[PDB]
Parts: structure tokens; sequence; C-alpha cells
């Protein structure tokens, strides 16, 4: 069973994830959220919100015998919060024109000594998601890792929502290795092309589970493994209060 | 008293020799030397503290 200097547990409000296997918190880019005002705002911020900073944990899929080396699923953010599984974190949103905000978050997966296999867990700036910033729905290796290209475009070299998953790992990332671990836990600070987001129209961080190593085990060993994860907004600072954005969806 | 025997000289084999040693037994016991020579074999390497370290699991 589980060790030692590997058991952890992080709390966030009035949420506490607890891990007996991990091997550390990646903080991408070495830096954490501040939680500074934008620069670009007269406006005062309504931040510290209690409420808001802690961890909402949903389940991403379900990962099989099936899956090939690379296909993936994308979690856009802060979008996939911005629902009613958000809580006051989407309330709040919903009312404000921009977040600056960073992240924090645990994939969780289980296995046994008797299964083989491996995930590539991570966080990537710009990462191309769906038109409508959702959380992918299965497991696709759709369009790697030339990009996508319009139909009579026959002869393009490529398209720039291009995606060489060969250098995945040049993304803050750690590996879910079942003969070594159960949870991943990164952390990324806040990055975009100006000091606040207006994220109504821009997903700008993408968390990505990929499979890199095929899942593996002989007969009676469980055979389907829950993918699940727990996000935590990190010192979100909004701004731009006016009315509900509504269609919330 | 002694028995009987009255030469001059010195023994000629030494007392180890010429009789039994008389040994006296404590009650408590007694500790044997902690070693009986310099014979051993020796285990090396048996813990730690230096390596390609702390790249290794916690």
């Amino acid at each position: 069973e589980n060790l030692s200097d590997r058991v952890s547990q992080d709390t966030a409000g009035n949420t506490v994830t607890n891990t007996q296997s991990t091997v550390g918190r990646l903080v991408g880019y070495g830096t954490v959220h501040d939680g500074e005002h934008p620069a670009s705002c007269a406006d005062t911020a309504s931040e510290k919100i209690l409420a808001v900073e802690r961890y909402y944990t949903f389940k991403v899929n379900d990962w099989t015998s099936t899956q090939k080396p690379f296909e993936y699923i994308r979690i856009p953010l802060p979008h996939v919060l911005s629902g009613e599984d958000g809580g006051v974190f989407g309330a709040t949103l919903r009312r404000h024109y921009l977040v600056k905000t960073g992240w924090r978050v645990q994939v969780q997966c289980n296995a046994s000594q008797f299964h083989a296999g491996s995930l590539l867990v991570f966080m990537a700036p710009e990462y191309p998601t769906l038109d409508v910033f959702a959380m992918d729905n299965r497991w696709s290796k759709d369009n790697l890792p030339n990009g996508t290209r319009t139909q009579t475009n026959r002869k393009g070299p490529f398209a720039m929502d291009h995606q060489n998953f060969w250098q995945w790992t040049l993304y803050p990332h750690q590996f879910l290795n079942l003969r070594t671990n159960t949870t991943v836990d990164l952390e990324v600070p806040y990055v975009n092309i100006a000091p606040t987001s207006s994220w109504t129209q821009h997903a700008s961080w993408t968390l990505v589970i990929a499979v890199v190593a095929p899942l593996t085990y002989s007969t009676g060993a469980s055979t389907s493994l829950d993918i699940t994860a727990s996000i935590q907004p990190v010192r979100p600072v909004f701004n731009g209060l006016r009315h509900e954005v509504l269609s919330r969806q | 008293s002694e028995g009987n025997e009255g030469v001059i000289i010195n023994n000629f084999y030494s007392n180890q020799y010429q009789n039994s040693i008389d040994l006296s037994a404590n009650a408590t016991g007694s500790d044997p030397p902690k070693t009986y020579g310099q014979f051993s074999n020796l285990l090396s390497g048996a813990v730690n503290a230096f390596s390609n370290m702390l790249p290794l699991l916690a």
C-alpha cells in the first residue's frame, strides 16, 4: 500500500483533498497566481471570496484497455466551472466582464499493483479546444498533429491549431503511472495576452488528459478505471460587474 | 600446606603446564571478550547517505 512523505492533504475552503501516493505538486513556470489587481482596470476588483476559492470535483471519463497512445480529453478553463457545477465561482463569474485567476488541479485514478499503463496530465495556455469551450466527451486523437485544415486545402502543409504530441512534455505536466501513483497535482499562474481576461470568449488554459502507455491487466483485475478531477481557482480577481451573462450555456 | 616436594630448583616446566589451572566462576556470569581474534568477513555498503540522490522515491 501507499506511503509516508507520499501521504498529502490540501485544504481549500470547506474542501480538502487527500492522496496516499503523491509525487509532489508541479508548479508550472515556477510561480503561482499572486491575486494582484489588473493594472488595466480602474474599478476595484471583488477578490478573496472564500466561497470561491475551493475545489470543484467532478468526473472526467473512463480509462480502458482500448485507448490508444496520445488519445486525449480536454477540459477548457474557466469555462468548465462557469455553470452550475462552478458554484459561487460560476455565479460570480457570470456577472463579471473580466476574471484573472491561476489554477490548482488534482487528477485521480486508481488501479492495482497488477495493472499496467500510464497517463500524461498537462496544462497548456492557448491549447486548441472545442469552439464552444466544453470538456471533450470521448477520447479522440482528433486533429493531431497537423491541425485542422479546410476541406479543399488539399496541399496545405498544416493549420495553426497544430499539436505535435511527441513534445507534449514541454507543457507543465506529471505522469499518472499506475505502478507509481494515484493522483497528479499541478498548479499554474496567470498568463494571457492581456493583464486580465474577457473569459467569455477565451478559454486561455486547458487541462489535458492523454494516454501514453495503454491499460493492460490480466483477467479478474478491475477492467475500467474512472478518471476524476478536483479543480480550484487560485486567487481569482473579478472586475466589470454587470447583469448576468445569462445563457450560461 | 604443600605436599611432598622439596626441590630448590625452579620447576623446569611452568605451572600452567605442570598443574591444572584453577579458575573461579562468578555467580553472575562473565562477558566473553568482544573478539576472539581478528579474522572477519565484512559487510560494507549496509546503509546509505550519498549517491545520485534524492531523485529517489519518498
